[PDB]
């Protein structure tokens, strides 16, 4: 990789993601990745006819504060603590990265430990409502947009090379 | 309510099982097992977050 | 045949960017020192002189006339 | 020698702060002064400036994503190294739909068009990349702590690399 | 004091597959032993330079691929 | 002894709940970072090494080493010896080798070895390997036909850490998809490492030919074609659930305090659930014999091996057949052995001294829980193969009688080999772990010596007769263009 840098630092004013997630921290956990619902075969939210009927959005406009230019984003580069805050996976909070390894949120009472940690593969967590919201495009030219089919000249047209 | 995608199922704040916001819940013990330290301030916060020497 | 298998890159995958950190520190330093000079000469200094000059109404030991 | 003394000062000051709880894991009660400030200024400021301004920006951002037909996490640039390290490990199903959405968005943006409203009723702020961003950050932090804790010395401008740290050949001007 | 082992520890099993401490012969001089004291055909001392790794050297075999290339693909200007 | 397991009595170590705060106090001290320091000039900078500098040394405390046996409540057996050395050898043996693979599970035992010391529930892959390194520890994992071993050699002071790391490979391994995919490289390396050792490669050919597509025959290494389809974390986990269990595992420790090792191992399993023990299909090996002629275009030499089935480690023929191996002994022209190095073995005197065209002739005796292979291994130039086989067959026909002098020399040499091999700590660790896995019991070197002394010529004749009645296994490797056919070998041995 080229000369590069990431702001992976311990901030004095901003908390790490493990302490204050900026995303909507509700996820659905499965035992195996195959058990997730299929987005392509899942019915989506009903279409609307007015822009003022389009559904509401889970993001929090005011997730970030202080002086500075406005931004909405889910992620940061800040370093995580040696002993991260235990995620509340029972209520749907995400457990990934440092908050799984350096915490015991994965332990079940009687399950074999190998089986318990397997459920916390990052692939077994997906955001709630993923299959019902993610756009699955079938083309880059949506219906009603111009393409070569409409712009093609009639087959009786004269040669356009000479001009 | 919020029994179908049309009725608002899965829309935070409109679905009874989804909150409007998801703040992290408070904890009284650190994950290490140490008791969470508690500090009470009587002066406004430092201007840049600048820590003071031990 | 089939999609490529997922694998993490052996790292570290960052580094080698010290010239950019130098520019940051040089630029901040210069502009932090420009702030001090402009804040002093254009605002503080003028007001300080006025105070001292109105603190000479007391004239216990104001500057002497000759003392060349 | 004055360097040897400074080395003892640094060693002793760091030994005295081992195991300290980070500032964000300390239960903190705001100062009375801050409490008064947060009951007079914060309420009014939110009702008149912050609230309206940040809703104005947020709603516009949602509309822009809906017009492009993309999610918020699609907008991340892979020139960021955390994003790249996360994109290495995303599953193929997520990867396929992510590419198609980004391709459609660029086509529409380039041709100055917008997604048909029939396809715009979705939540663009679903954080589908979150699990893999967190894993990538964990991997990078381990490498940082276990393999990059010192400014290492290497033979300079050899093997196509400057020796100052970068790992790709011919990735600087002086390394052409 | 003298160093009697190579700076690179083997890290492999001493006894061979299916062979035990009873049926491995004498590990001090047996030909198949992985810890047989080497032969002083030309004198003592060359073991400080000897490569005790059994697998013959494959000149130029790559070990610096961080996952950026597939096998058989030649990098061009490191990209 | 509170519990008897498979013929051996163990002292039961009880699981106790202790606070992390209190156990932390007992973890060995080490630093990864050194941020400053207290300068101190080398006080011995001007002292030559011939001048002693240490005074008032505590008097030594020597104890005769004894092997102690304990078992945790989860069923994990712990066997340790302390020879009072300064470097320890901790090993974890699991009774899950290639022999327990089904044909659809080909290579999975090797795959488990490849993913060893990767990410666990409480430690990343990088952090596990950087810790093992900074503490100056060496080791790895090796998958065999009957067992898989995870070993670490360490300074005894750091055993609390090493025990944890080894056990984490079998307790809570995170078989993350992208970490497993990075281990596909090791398959090709393993094949090259095997084929480089010609003797071990010819041994792999013997077992595959001897036992046709069954337990011991099962290839030891995974192939890099169709086997990669199931070289996945999910597949590995299913294999581990079937075979890896605390009841089938045995933690051996050499040069470690038993009570300390048991304590730290107890703490490692106390708050976690090990893989439950489930019944599995355990079929006896089927010996078919046969022949395989593998060509190596680059080799001009011919390696010939003729083998026969042995009942195995758990039989009463084990010690007598090992005396037979020492009696026949063998050697190689490459080596120049001094007195007492097999110069007067039957093979050396009858084959090497009388046949200048023979490059090497040796006897081999592999031993597994319920089966084994015994035979001769002879090498030479390719065109000499017809004569090499004749020499080997002639020696096999001389096993009908043995002179008293030969028997005594074989018994004395075998006892010397046993005692001299035992003093190596890594050898002792592997011997103990492989013994318990195979038999559930440990036979000490002295006890084996007692058995060796009781072997008579009648026992040697009886064992040899049984071996020669089995269908031979006939392997030729290298330049095979002149070797006889398998039926020639069979007809020669049909008389026996
Ligand atoms: C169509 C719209 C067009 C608008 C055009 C406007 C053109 C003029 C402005 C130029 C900028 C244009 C773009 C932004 C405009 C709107 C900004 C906005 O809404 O900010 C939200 C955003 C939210 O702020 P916040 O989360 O409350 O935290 C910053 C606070 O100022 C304090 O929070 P804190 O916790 O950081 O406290 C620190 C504070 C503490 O102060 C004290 O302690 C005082 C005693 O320090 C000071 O105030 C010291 C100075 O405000 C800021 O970023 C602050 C600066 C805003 C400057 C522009 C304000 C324009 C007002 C227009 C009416
Ligand atoms: C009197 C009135 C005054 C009035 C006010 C005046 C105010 C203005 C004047 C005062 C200004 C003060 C400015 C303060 C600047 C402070 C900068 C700072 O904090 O630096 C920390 C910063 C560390 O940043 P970091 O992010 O922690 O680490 C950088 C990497 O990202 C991570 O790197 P890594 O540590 O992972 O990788 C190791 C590698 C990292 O190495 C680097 O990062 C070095 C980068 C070198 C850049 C220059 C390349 C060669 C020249 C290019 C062409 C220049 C044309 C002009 O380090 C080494 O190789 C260590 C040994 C380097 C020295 C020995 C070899 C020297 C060879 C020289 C050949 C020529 O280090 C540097 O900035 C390195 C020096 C860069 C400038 C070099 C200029 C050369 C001319
Ligand atoms: C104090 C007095 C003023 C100092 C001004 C220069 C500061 C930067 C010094 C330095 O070594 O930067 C390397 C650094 C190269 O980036 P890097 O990737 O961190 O360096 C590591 C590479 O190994 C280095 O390889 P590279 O090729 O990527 O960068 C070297 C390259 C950088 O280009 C220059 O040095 C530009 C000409 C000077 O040099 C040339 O183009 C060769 C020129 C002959 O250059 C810059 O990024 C800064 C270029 C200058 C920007 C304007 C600075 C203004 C500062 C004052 C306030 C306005
Ligand atoms: C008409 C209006 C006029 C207004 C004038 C005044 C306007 C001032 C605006 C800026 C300051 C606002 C108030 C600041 C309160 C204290 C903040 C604090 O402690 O921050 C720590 C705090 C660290 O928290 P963090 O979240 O962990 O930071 C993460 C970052 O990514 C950090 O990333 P990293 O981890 O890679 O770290 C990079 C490193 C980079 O740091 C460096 O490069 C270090 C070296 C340069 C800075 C420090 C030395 C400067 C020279 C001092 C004098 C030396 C005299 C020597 C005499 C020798 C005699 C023998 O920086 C840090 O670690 C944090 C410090 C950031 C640099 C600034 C530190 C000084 C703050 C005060 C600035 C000057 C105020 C003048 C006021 C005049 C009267 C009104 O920093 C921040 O809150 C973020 C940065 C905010 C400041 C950005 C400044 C940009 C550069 C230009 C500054 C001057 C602009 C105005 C110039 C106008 C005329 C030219
Ligand atoms: C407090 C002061 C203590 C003074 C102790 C003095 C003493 O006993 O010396 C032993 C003391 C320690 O010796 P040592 O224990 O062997 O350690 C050797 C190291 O030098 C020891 O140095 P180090 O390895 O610790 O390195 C640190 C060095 C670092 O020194 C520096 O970095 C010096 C400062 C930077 C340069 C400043 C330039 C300023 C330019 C301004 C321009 C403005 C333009 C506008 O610090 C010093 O030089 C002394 C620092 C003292 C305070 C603690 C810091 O030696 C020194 O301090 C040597 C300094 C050189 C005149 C006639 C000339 C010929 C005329 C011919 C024609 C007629
Ligand atoms: C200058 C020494 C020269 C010695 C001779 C030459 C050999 C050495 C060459 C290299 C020198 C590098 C510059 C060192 C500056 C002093 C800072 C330091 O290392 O303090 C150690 C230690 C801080 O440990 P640390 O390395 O920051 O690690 C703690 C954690 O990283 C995080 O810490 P935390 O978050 O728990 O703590 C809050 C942190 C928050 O503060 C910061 O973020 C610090 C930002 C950088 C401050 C840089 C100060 C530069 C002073 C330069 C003085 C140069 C004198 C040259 C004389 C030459 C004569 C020829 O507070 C401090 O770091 C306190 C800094 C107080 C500095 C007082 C300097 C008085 C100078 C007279 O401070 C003390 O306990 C000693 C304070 C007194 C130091 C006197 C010297």
């Amino acid at each position: 990789h080229r000369p590069t840098t990431v702001k992976m630092i311990d901030s004095w004013r901003t908390e790490p993601s493990s302490e204050k997630p900026m995303w909507y921290n509700r996820f659905d956990q499965v035992d195996h990745i195959s058990q997730h619902p299929d987005p392509e075969k899942t019915e989506k939210y009903p279409p609307v006819d007015d822009t003022r009927k389009l559904m509401k959005t889970r993001g929090d406009p005011h997730i970030m504060r202080g002086w500075g230019e406005y931004v909405y984003c889910h992620y940061e580069h800040l370093r995580e603590p040696v002993f991260p805050r235990k995620p509340d996976v029972a209520k749907g909070e995400l457990a990934a990265g440092a908050n799984v390894t350096r915490t015991d949120v994965w332990k079940r009472e009687g399950e074999p430990a190998i089986q318990s940690i397997a459920r916390f593969n990052p692939d077994n967590f997906r955001p709630v409502g993923y299959a019902e919201n993610i756009p699955c495009p079938d083309t880059c030219v949506p219906e009603g947009h111009l393409d070569f089919r409409h712009t093609r000249l009639p087959t009786w047209h004269a040669d356009r090379r000479p001009f | 309510k919020a029994s179908t995608l049309a009725t608002g199922k899965g829309i935070p704040g409109i679905d009874p099982k989804l909150p409007t916001h998801t703040p992290p819940a408070s904890y009284d013990v650190l994950s290490s097992g140490k008791a969470r330290p508690v500090q009470v301030a009587k002066w406004p916060p430092m201007p840049g977050g600048v820590p003071l020497p031990k | 045949i089939g999609p490529p298998l997922r694998t993490a890159q052996i790292g570290p995958t960052v580094g080698g960017n010290g010239g950019r950190t130098f520019v940051l520190y040089l630029t901040t330093t210069i502009n932090v020192l420009i702030a001090f000079q402009v804040s002093w000469a254009c605002y503080l200094q003028p007001r300080w002189r006025s105070f001292r000059s109105d603190m000479l109404e007391k004239f216990p030991s104001l500057q002497p006339d000759m003392d060349e | 020698s004055f360097h040897r003394a400074f080395a003892r000062v640094v060693c002793n000051y760091n030994k005295s702060i081992e195991g300290s709880v980070p500032w964000y894991q300390v239960k903190r009660e705001k100062s009375p002064f801050q409490q008064v400030w947060d009951e007079v200024f914060t309420p009014i400021w939110f009702k008149l400036v912050k609230g309206p301004y940040e809703r104005w920006e947020y709603n516009a951002l949602v509309a822009r994503y809906r017009g492009m037909g993309i999610m918020a996490d699609d907008a991340m640039n892979d020139k960021d190294m955390i994003v790249e390290r996360a994109l290495d490990i995303i599953p193929e199903d997520i990867r396929i739909q992510r590419y198609r959405r980004m391709m459609r968005g660029a086509v529409l943006a380039g041709r100055k068009l917008h997604l048909p409203l029939e396809l715009q009723n979705y939540d663009p702020m679903v954080p589908y990349m979150a699990p893999y961003i967190e894993e990538a950050k964990f991997q990078m932090q381990e490498e940082q702590e276990l393999l990059a804790y010192h400014p290492w010395d290497r033979r300079l401008y050899t093997a196509g690399v400057s020796g100052f740290g970068e790992t790709s050949m011919h990735s600087t001007f002086l390394t052409m | 004091p003298p160093i009697q082992k190579p700076l690179l520890p083997s890290g492999r099993a001493v006894l061979k597959h299916g062979r035990s401490m009873l049926c491995s012969g004498n590990l001090s001089y047996d030909v198949n032993s992985t810890i047989k004291a080497p032969e002083c055909k030309r004198g003592m001392g060359f073991t400080q330079f000897k490569r005790f790794t059994p697998v013959p050297i494959e000149s130029g075999v790559s070990v610096g691929n961080r996952g950026w290339f597939f096998p058989g693909v030649i990098p061009y200007q490191g990209h | 002894g509170k519990s008897t397991i498979q013929g051996t009595s163990y002292n039961v170590v009880k699981f106790q709940q202790e606070d992390v705060s209190e156990v932390v106090k007992e973890v060995p001290h080490f630093q990864f970072y050194y941020i400053g320091g207290e300068h101190k000039d080398n006080k011995y900078r001007d002292v030559p090494l011939d001048i002693p500098v240490l005074t008032e040394a505590p008097p030594p405390q020597l104890k005769k080493p004894e092997m102690k046996f304990s078992v945790l409540e989860n069923g994990m057996r712990i066997v340790s010896v302390d020879k009072q050395g300064l470097t320890s050898n901790l090993g974890l043996f699991v009774h899950a080798g290639s022999r327990f693979e089904t044909p659809a599970e080909e290579g999975l035992s090797h795959m488990v070895e490849c993913v060893a010391f990767r990410s666990t529930a409480h430690l990343s892959h990088l952090r596990t390997i950087k810790t093992i390194e900074v503490l100056g520890m060496n080791g790895g994992c090796q998958a065999g036909r009957e067992h898989i071993m995870y070993n670490l050699e360490l300074l005894r002071e750091y055993m609390p850490v090493a025990s944890t790391l080894v056990v984490g490979n079998v307790l809570f391994p995170r078989l993350l998809p992208w970490e497993v995919n990075a281990c596909h490289k090791e398959i090709k390396k393993a094949h090259e490492r095997l084929k480089a050792d010609t003797d071990q490669y010819v041994s792999e050919l013997l077992h595959q030919t001897a036992y046709h597509n069954n337990t011991l025959g099962n290839a030891l290494l995974a192939n890099e074609g169709r086997a990669l389809e199931h070289f996945t974390g999910d597949n590995i986990r299913e294999f581990m659930m079937k075979h890896f269990s605390a009841e089938r595992s045995v933690f051996v420790g050499i040069n470690v305090d038993h009570d300390e090792l048991c304590k730290w191992l107890m703490r490692s399993f106390a708050e976690y659930v090990a893989i439950p023990n489930l019944p599995r299909d355990e079929a006896k090996p089927v010996y078919t014999g046969g022949y395989k002629l593998e060509e190596n275009a680059d080799m001009p030499v011919c390696n010939i091996a003729i083998g026969f089935e042995t009942e195995g480690w758990n039989s009463a023929d084990l010690v007598p057949v090992t005396v037979l191996q020492t009696l026949l002994g063998g050697g190689g022209s490459f080596s120049t052995g001094g007195p007492g190095k097999g110069m007067h073995s039957r093979l050396y005197l009858n084959v090497l001294n009388q046949n200048p065209n023979v490059e090497s002739c040796m006897a081999f005796n592999t031993q597994y829980s319920d089966s084994g292979l015994f035979g001769m291994y002879i090498t030479g130039f390719g065109q000499e193969a017809p004569r090499l086989v004749d020499i080997a067959l002639n020696e096999l026909r001389k096993l009908d009688s043995f002179t008293p002098d030969e028997v005594s020399r074989a018994k004395n040499t075998l006892k010397g080999n046993i005692f001299m091999n035992a003093e190596n700590s890594k050898v002792l660790m592997e011997d103990i772990g492989r013994q318990i896995i195979m038999s559930g019991k440990v036979v000490t070197p002295e006890e084996f010596a007692a058995r060796v002394d009781a072997v008579t010529e009648a026992d040697l004749k009886k064992v040899a007769a049984k071996l020669l009645r089995k269908n031979p296994t006939y392997v030729v490797y290298g330049d095979t263009k002149s070797a006889p056919h398998y039926e020639y070998v069979r007809t020669a041995l049909a008389s026996l």
